[PDB]
């Protein structure tokens, strides 16, 4: 109804992203999850919760097209 | 609103 559009982009690509990599599609995944970091700012609490989330080789991919 | 937008932003 107001402000908030960020917040809804934010919560819509994690979950996009997330979809993606279960569905094994990698680079449209890690693209999706990176516009979400993209409009954090402060998204070192998100870093991490990526990294203990991820497979390591999809993680550093994620890290590489930041 | 959406709580779980909020919410999920907070650490933002």
């Amino acid at each position: 109804k107001d402000a908030e559009a960020v917040q809804k982009f934010f919560l819509e690509e994690i979950q996009l992203g997330e979809e993606l990599l279960a569905q094994g599609d990698y680079e449209k995944g890690v693209d999706h999850l990176t516009n979400a970091i993209a409009v954090c700012g402060q998204p070192q609490q998100l870093l991490q919760v990526l990294q203990q989330t991820l497979p390591p080789p999809v993680f550093q991919m994620l890290l590489t097209k930041l | 609103p959406r709580l779980s937008r909020l919410l999920s932003y907070a650490g933002c």
